[PDB]
């Protein structure tokens, strides 16, 4: 789960960065 | 023509090409798969069609800004084996603590990726089908409904 | 039940189908953009031998499904009968013929996966040494 | 499975007949 977890992590930063610019 | 062994209970093209063998079952699986997307397409109701236009909008906007984060996610993923359960599970354990509409374009994103490097139909299929269910919860179809 | 509107009953369904196409559509063109010229050109022989394979033989291709819709069977049932028939029959024509009627269950069938299993299973069966021998001998 | 060996003949029948036209 260590390497799945570093996936997770990526994806909300990137979802956070979505958020943010498109709405 | 002896008998089958059943299905279980790199990701360069190239690498799944190099006999004629090769080539000619990629143009027969190719054909078949080509034909059923198009005959479903075609049979999709106008409503399912807007909302495929609303996801290719925003996942391809993720895609090309994001780029470099989908290689990036690709390879911690594959630094170790992994199942589609394991990514499903991820996934899902994210979606439960986090209702916001970028982290699952990003998913959709992400799991097309994997999609794209998969060589193995069957398990990318079966990946794309389970993932879209751990993807349109509640939360998800909320947004799109709303955008349509 | 065999009609796709069928199965678009909810709201979810509706975006689980969109998801799920633009998944398949993604992958499908990325698959053919990286397709060598001459995957390509058999591509495009087996969509004029069969296409009029489709046409020629529209009646026996409906006759043969109704016959198969009769009981349930698995991709196995399909796939090792097929493989019964072209291990002592090596003529091009069953070959294309197969393509086409296993081409047209994969339409009717409404399981992505148990497809995929079907087309992938039978697509290693149908492409044997004399198929290929033929195809690349009309190039 | 008498389904399954029915689909068969067909597929061969047909495929003896685009053989024939072909050629
Ligand atoms: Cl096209
Ligand atoms: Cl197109």
């Amino acid at each position: 789960s260590s390497t799945m977890g570093q996936v997770g992590r990526q994806l909300a930063i990137i979802g956070d960065d979505i958020n943010r610019r498109y709405d | 023509h002896n008998y089958v062994y059943p299905l279980p209970e790199s990701t360069n093209i190239l690498d799944y090409l190099s006999t004629e063998r090769d080539h000619v079952m990629m143009a027969v699986q190719y054909y078949m798969s080509k034909q059923r997307l198009d005959d479903l397409y075609r049979q999709l109701p106008t409503k399912t069609r807007s909302y495929i236009d609303i996801i290719n909008m925003y996942c391809d906007k993720v895609n090309n800004d994001y780029n470099r984060d989908m290689n990036i996610m690709y390879d911690m993923a594959s630094t170790e084996s992994f199942t589609v359960y394991d990514i499903n599970n991820e996934v899902n354990t994210i979606l439960m603590d986090n209702k916001g509409l970028g982290v699952r374009l990003a998913t959709i994103s992400f799991i097309t990726e994997l999609g794209k490097r998969c060589m193995n139909p069957v398990e990318t299929i079966k990946m794309f089908t389970l993932l879209s269910h751990t993807i349109c919860d509640d939360c998800f179809i909320d947004y799109i409904t709303d955008i349509s």
